[PDB]
């Protein structure tokens, strides 16, 4: 059913993500899409999940390639082009069109469940790991980070600002919740996992 | 008498022995295809005491099989294993050719034992047993099944599933008391309010040593 | 190779307001569209499909019609929830081709922003390079203007502001001003304020002395 | 006629099953010693609910119900199969079952020329 993804990338090195289908078998008369957008959507490509028919973008005729592996239940997507514009955030998403039992009316039909979600940065930048109280967490390197309070039970009034990149390069960011004032020193504390360096910190 | 379904363009419409029109053109046998429907889509109660509800044995009437090329995919299905309580068995073996329903996500496998007042076990509703691309009237002994109907249409490391056993106690009969068997000495009461996820989350502590069988009952919040 | 633009880019509305966004393409195309949300931090969902129809979990108020070269959706009763950005999306045709995301925002009442400050951390002035947080809360509309008064002098340069989106269930943002230094600069000077000056009585400021 | 979804719940999405009757990989894939089991031999699929064709299909076969069940009843045969051919050959005989002419609605020509 629904859709997990996996994935910096130096420049001119091939970015091997894979589209991990759980939930259902992923030979089918479905297709699988790969959807990206550049801060500040665009389609990348179509792999057909039968007979395995890949189709393309004309802006990425040879900068692209697809596979399917019915074993592992994945699909994975190379990116060879240098381009260094295609640091943003990667989806892929299913469309299984109008098949009326085998009978395939259009093969491109709405996008009904889509990926989790994946980051990419395109940049020569070795991974700096982070540093977390008021909790701020600042110097770290690539994005994202995902903070957690009280191991996620605490998530209302909890308010998480955007990622400012100083200008060491390092990003900066803040994380603080509004709880009540009775409650301070009766406990408390961020939880956070940056995966890219993959490093916890309580 | 038994009425077709052509899909025009947007959508189907029923035409029939009455109703023919030279628009609707058929070149190929391929375009006909009899489809057949889990009843889970029409909103039935599927937990186990209420689909016991709606199957009964009756004697005298001479099972018929229907063949369907493609099904829906089912998320509950039944495997019912009943036997007289002298020893002796309820059901009909699976004839050749005949095997379980072939997309299940929760195959509730029914061992218990029933009075069996009759040959067969039909559906009082009128509903089909839906098997691998066939539709029986009856339900075959040890065999997997869901619950449907059939139409015919007129067109232009792995995903794997779960069984869930079970111990029934008068099947079949107004007074049934069925027992969730986690294990071979911890089996647990059932009720209409429990559902499958529920059950599932139950070995997830049933954690399935001298204490024997235990019967067990749950009172949630 | 099909271009679809949507518009308009921009688009503010009240709670309650009908909403009409608009994508022409540049072929021709049968009634075979699809719409999209995309929420602030979260994966985007499907909304329409085959420009008419509803997608699986979809409240019964995007309303879409239109067919040809021009096409239309319409959210009956604007909610919070609903600020994100909708997109575009063709079939029947290749390539697939999206349009210009109309970015959605909310309108609400005048918010006080609830100011905070937190000077830095034991852990944050070991390694050399204090820094100080002046937090905005629930505040309406995101123009504001924060400075820093550092025993009287005008902090410029070393502050980084970082102003978060409308909040799914509030509707306000919260700005994040943090003031980096090295400790060598911080350890120089005893009060650090932060002054606000928002639309919604006078500048508050919130000071914090050695402690 | 049209059909109305009289049922008390309607589930719009159709995860389907069905097998690919050309499914060749062209080599050694059709041979039944080396070919799938009798589980791998299907090919899933979706169908969106559209334009109202789900809940419209799922009272069709409702109501196909009855008159299927008096045809079982009917016949003697343990595996009834002939059921789409009858149909096929029904719907020639209601266009050929007699003579023809362009002069009425009962036979289709159109000879323009
Ligand atoms: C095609 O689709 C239609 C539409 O769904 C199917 O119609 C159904 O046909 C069966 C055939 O038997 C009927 O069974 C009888 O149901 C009544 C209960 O009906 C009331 O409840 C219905 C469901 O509500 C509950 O259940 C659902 C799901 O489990 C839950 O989600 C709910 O929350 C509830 O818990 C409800 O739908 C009914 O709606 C009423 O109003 C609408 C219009 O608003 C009408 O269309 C309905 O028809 C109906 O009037 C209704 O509120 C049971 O009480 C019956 O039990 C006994 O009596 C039956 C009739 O005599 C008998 O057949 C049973 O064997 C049983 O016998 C009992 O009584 C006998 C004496 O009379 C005793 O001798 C015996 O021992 C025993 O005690 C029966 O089960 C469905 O009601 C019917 N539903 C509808 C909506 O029409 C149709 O079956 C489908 N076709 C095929 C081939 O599947
Ligand atoms: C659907 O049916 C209408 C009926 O007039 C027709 O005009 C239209 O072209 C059809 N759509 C197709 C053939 O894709
Ligand atoms: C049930 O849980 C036990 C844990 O003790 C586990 O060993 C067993 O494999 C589980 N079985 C099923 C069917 O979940």
């Amino acid at each position: 059913v629904q859709l997990q993804e996996w994935g910096l990338v130096k420049p001119s090195e091939t970015l091997s993500l894979t589209c991990a289908v759980y939930g259902g078998s992923i030979s089918g008369y479905y297709h699988w899409n790969w959807i990206r957008l550049p801060p500040g959507l665009e389609w990348i490509g179509n792999i057909d999940g039968n007979s395995a028919s890949t189709n393309y973008n004309p802006s990425l005729k040879t900068r692209v390639t697809i596979s399917k592996d019915t074993s592992k239940n994945q699909i994975s997507l190379k990116v060879r082009s240098l381009t260094a514009a295609d640091t943003a955030v990667y989806y892929c998403a299913r469309d299984p069109g109008f098949t009326i039992f085998g009978v395939v009316i259009t093969s491109w039909s709405g996008l009904d469940s889509w990926g989790q979600g994946a980051v990419v940065t395109v940049s020569s930048a070795s991974t700096k790991g982070p540093s977390v109280p008021l909790c701020l967490v600042k110097d770290y390197f690539p994005e994202p980070v995902t903070v957690s309070w009280n191991s996620g039970a605490l998530t209302s009034g909890v308010h998480t600002f955007p990622a400012v990149l100083q200008s060491s390069g390092l990003y900066s960011l803040s994380s603080v919740v509004t709880v009540p004032s009775s409650s301070l020193g009766t406990t408390y504390i961020c939880n956070v996992n940056h995966k890219p360096s993959n490093t916890k910190v309580d | 008498s038994i009425p077709l379904g052509v899909i025009h363009n947007s959508t189907l419409q029923v035409s029939d022995v009455d109703k023919l029109v030279c628009r609707d053109k058929l070149s190929s046998t391929n375009q006909l295809r009899s489809v057949g429907l889990n009843l889970e889509g029409n909103g039935v109660a599927t937990d186990v005491p209420s689909a016991t509800k709606r199957w009964g044995f009756r004697s005298g009437v001479p099972p018929k099989v229907v063949n369907y090329e493609a099904g829906e995919w089912a998320e509950n299905c039944y495997n019912l294993e009943i036997k007289k309580p002298d020893g002796s068995e309820c059901l009909p073996a699976a004839p050749d050719g005949i095997r379980g329903f072939p997309r299940c996500r929760y195959v509730h496998k029914v061992s218990g034992t029933g009075p069996c007042a009759g040959d067969f076990a039909f559906h009082k509703e009128g509903a089909f047993f839906l098997y691998d691309r066939l539709a029986s009237t009856v339900i075959y002994r040890g065999t997997t099944f869901a619950e449907g109907v059939v139409a015919f249409l007129i067109l232009p490391s792995g995903y794997y599933s779960t069984t869930i056993r079970y111990q029934a106690t008068g099947f079949g009969t107004n007074e049934t008391e069925y027992l969730f068997e986690v294990d071979n000495l911890t089996y647990v009461q059932l009720e209409s309010r429990f559902t499958p996820q529920f059950l599932l989350q139950l070995n997830e502590t049933i954690y399935t040593n001298t204490t024997g069988k235990l019967i067990w009952k749950v009172n949630p919040e | 190779d099909i271009q679809m633009t949507q518009s308009p880019s921009s688009l503010s509305a009240s709670v309650g307001d009908t909403v009409t966004i608009t994508c022409r393409a540049s072929q021709s195309i049968s009634n075979n569209l699809a719409w999209y949300q995309q929420r602030p931090r979260r994966a985007p969902q499907l909304l329409i499909y085959a420009a008419s129809n509803l997608a699986s979990g979809v409240p019964s108020r995007f309303s879409g019609s239109g067919s040809g070269t021009d096409f239309t959706l319409t959210i009956s009763s604007l909610q919070a929830e609903d600020f994100a950005a909708y997109y575009c999306q063709q079939h029947n045709t290749l390539p697939l081709t999206f349009g210009g995301g109309t970015k959605v925002e909310i309108k609400r009442t005048v918010a006080a922003p609830s100011v905070f400050i937190f000077p830095p951390s034991d852990e944050q002035l070991k390694s050399g390079t204090a820094s100080v947080v002046c937090l905005l809360n629930n505040f309406y509309p995101r123009e504001a203007k924060v400075q820093w008064k550092v025993d009287n002098a005008l902090q410029s340069g070393n502050s980084q502001e970082s102003v978060t989106e409308q909040d799914s269930k509030d509707s306000t943002y919260s700005l994040s001003s943090t003031l980096t230094l090295s400790k060598a600069d911080y350890e120089k000077h005893k009060v650090y304020a932060c002054e606000v000056t928002h639309q919604g009585s006078s500048p508050v400021t919130k000071s914090f002395n050695r402690g | 006629e049209a059909i109305v979804n009289a049922q008390p719940k309607c589930n719009p999405n159709l995860h389907y099953w069905t097998t690919q009757d050309e499914g060749a990989a062209i080599g050694l894939a059709w041979i039944p010693y080396f070919g799938p089991a009798a589980e791998g031999i299907y090919t899933e699929g979706l169908m969106h609910n559209q334009d109202g064709l789900i809940c419209g299909l799922r009272q069709l076969a409702n109501e196909t119900t009855q008159a299927l069940q008096l045809f079982l009843r009917a016949t003697t045969e343990l595996r009834t199969f002939s059921i789409l051919n009858r149909k096929a050959i029904d719907f020639l005989l209601q266009r050929w079952g007699g003579t023809c002419h362009i002069l009425g609605p009962d036979c289709c020509i159109e000879p323009h020329d």
